[PDB]
RNA sequence: GGCUGUCGUCAGCUCGUGUUGUGAAAUGUUGGGUUAAGUCCCGCAACGAGCGCAACCCUUAUCCUUUGUUGCCAGCGGUCC
RNA sequence: AGGGCUACACACGUGCUACAAUGGCGCAUACAAAGAGAAGCGACCUCGCGAGAGCAAGCGGACCUCAUAAAGUGCGUCGUAGUCCGGAUUGGAGUCUGCAACUCGACUCCAUGAAGUCGGAAUCGCUAGUAAUCGUGGAUCAGAAUGCCACGGUGAAUACGU
RNA sequence: CGCGGGGUGGAGCAGCCUGGUAGCUCGUCGGGCUCAUAACCCGAAGAUCGUCGGUUCAAAUCCGGCCCCCGCAACCA
RNA sequence: GCCCGGAUAGCUCAGUCGGUAGAGCAGGGGAUUGAAAAUCCCCGUGUCCUUGGUUCGAUUCCGAGUCCGGGCAC
RNA sequence: UGAGCCUUGAUGUGUAGGAUAGGUGGGAGGCUUUGAAGUGUGGACGCCAGUCUGCAUGGAGCCGACCUUGAAAUACCACC
């Protein structure tokens, strides 16, 4: 007769606020979670939920990692989130907006992205 | 090219039932100009279909094309290296003329006796989710579900868009700038 | 950025663009590129052609009036 | 020589005269808007014009008009209908 | 005068007919335009399986004749089997035009009856009376038309967008 | 001297272990794209396994002889 | 000659506490591009090795033997 | 902090079934300061609403026993 609800075996942890980092870039977009005293709470990535070619760079893959990912601390009984946004690619927006509409509350957008004061070399690529 | 948008010339009505959507529907089986022809193997099929099921004649004709009737329809717009293809909203008309059409062709290649019977069946079947015109209606949809939207020259439609003093905004469309 | 100090709670009328420091667009001139020590001189001593650009405009709404342009 | 195919039914191609350039040459024939069109309007050291586009031409689409057989038959008469 | 261009190992362009059931077969039945015709087209008549025959009216072109419009409609039939599909081939008999149809004609009929199950790479025509498809006429022409030239029947998909 | 390996479609290689089986990449020829060649695509053709014999129902294959190509060996006072 | 431990989609593994035949890649067709490299799609196949046995039924759960792979033997 | 040995406490969600089917014998029921039950509050809790149940409250029955369904039937004590 029995046919299943609960989704996964009863809640770990349960730490009830948390951080994200989602460090997006050119070529892929990773989402992890994290506790304010520094740890990982769980991930999810645009290549490791089943995109790959040139749709692992792209707002609409971002999106659907970001759900994934949300769906991995749910065992962690979190309801309010802080975010930080990492780097110059595509996603970098869309993630947080997938975010907010997985019933988290966002308190703040901080984009840490790392800039160099001048420092070391760049590669050329691209080259004549 | 083209300067001029107009097009659609007006049906007339179905004679038995004064129709237009199966009016249209003959049209779309009709090999090598015979409408007299056409016409008879449609309506042999419609009632082979409304006496195995169907208190009206167009209740079951009616879901049999809102079941092959797609939703989203992949298009390409040429990125070049490889160019993985753009959904777009299937426009109701368009949605119509696809719909009718796989039926037909999927008729036309049954290979059963007549070919109101070929028809009798493939739409009896795609009326109850089985047909081989469901099957490529779901096969467009799975296409068109993986590819969920991207699209190129990005960065020359937000400078074309400066150029004619257009916003600060961009996002995945279709043959033109975004 | 959409900006961290507006006040905090998700408003999503803000254009990410219309609330930019510097972020993305010359700030990422460091990567993917070393600007060539002294390729400046050809890619941004162009500074007196986008100051010609804003002559230009300035000179032309004159030659219309004088002309008659309409 | 005649003639014809082709780029192409693409819509362009150029003369006089005035002017600017040492000169080849440019100008007009570029600009603004619009069109099937160098189409048309505006506006200028260019002003005028010719070939070309359009037009006339035939044909078809109505309707009037006149004709009225070897065509036609609504009424009409006769009727083998 | 006879031969030749009309050969054949093969390769290619163009088109026809087909591979079928929206059909092929049979029988009954419907409504066109446009043209050609006194070197010609030729009814009605009786004869021939038929192509054709002979006998013979008529026509100068809205009149007579080529000329039975076909697909379509009706009904029956066949059952996915290279078949009641396809008809290429070849035998045999036969007709006509013309001096003569062997090389090098067209057509009738009996028989027979191949490849062909929608075609690799490639690839072309079209925007609406169009394509597709069905028949009809004509120029040349004694005799050879799938071609070319024209006429009318039935009559579609779709064109968002550059 | 001697010993061991080799002799395949026009080229280079595979299959060679009591066996019946011909494969790959090039090149070739026909068709295609292109103004045309190149390349690119599709189709096809090409070896009676060096040569002679023997064993075998059957041999490129196993066995024997000869020619041809390669590797090693042909000393010791 | 023992103890071990494996024997399935073509492959490696495995949903397989007995009530119940899969993941990854392999070949065909469709869907797109300077065919392709490369996306996305729908089928891919097994009496789980041959035999005993527990049982309400069980391949696997308990057992005997063939082949592969790993030790100590001689 | 592994493991063994071992002291007490425990889950087994098939197909049909009200639900409860770890293998299996006993067994017609167990009544200290009751054994109530039952609605309510939390916990464990997983082939999802299905078991056990701290305990507020209540001192006013679980429930088999041929009560029924099913190969096996349940309460309740052993066995592992």
């Amino acid at each position: 007769a029995k046919a299943p609800i609960r989704a996964r075996k009863r809640v770990r942890k349960q730490v009830s606020d948390g951080v994200a980092h989602i460090h997006a870039s050119f070529n892929n977009t990773i989402v992890t979670i994290t506790d304010r005293q520094g740890n990982a709470l769980g991930w999810a990535t645009a290549g490791g939920s089943g995109f790959r070619g040139s749709r692992k760079s792209t707002p609409f893959a971002a999106q659907v990692a970001a759900e994934r990912c949300a769906d991995a601390v749910k065992e962690y009984g979190i309801k309010n989130l802080e975010v930080m946004v990492k780097g110059p690619g595509p996603g970098r927006e869309s993630t947080i907006r997938a975010l907010n509409a997985a019933g988290f509350r966002i308190t703040n957008i901080t984009d840490v992205t790392p800039i160099p004061h001048n420092g070391c070399r760049p590669p050329k690529k691209r080259r004549v | 090219p083209r300067r001029r948008v107009i097009g659609q010339r007006k049906i007339l009505p179905d004679p038995k039932f004064g129709s237009e959507l199966l009016a249209k529907f003959v049209n779309i089986l009709m090999v090598d100009g015979k409408k007299s022809t056409a016409e008879s193997i449609v309506y042999s099929a419609l009632e082979t279909l409304a006496q195995r099921s169907g208190k009206s004649e167009l209740e079951a004709f009616e879901v049999a094309l809102e079941n092959v009737r797609p939703t989203v329809e992949v298009k390409s717009r040429r990125v070049g290296g490889s160019t993985y293809q753009v959904p777009v909203e299937v426009r109701p008309v368009r949605r119509n003329a696809l719909a009718m059409r796989w039926i037909v062709e999927a008729a036309r290649k049954r290979g059963d006796k007549s070919m109101a019977l070929r028809l009798a069946n493939e739409l009896s079947d795609a009326a109850e989710n089985k047909g081989t015109a469901v099957k490529k209606r779901e096969d467009v949809h799975r296409m068109a579900e993986a590819n969920k939207a991207f699209a190129h020259y990005r960065w020359l439609s937000l400078r074309s868009f400066s150029h004619q003093a257009g916003a600060s905004s961009k996002q995945p469309a279709l043959g033109y700038l975004n | 950025p959409v900006i961290k100090v507006r006040e905090n709670e998700p408003f999503d009328v803000a254009l990410r663009r219309f609330k930019r420091s510097c972020e993305k667009a010359g700030v990422l001139a460091e990567v993917r590129r070393r600007e060539f020590y002294e390729k400046p001189t050809t890619e941004r001593k162009r500074a007196k052609a986008s100051a010609v650009k804003r002559h230009a405009k300035k000179l032309a709404r004159e030659n219309a009036r004088r002309t008659r342009l309409y």
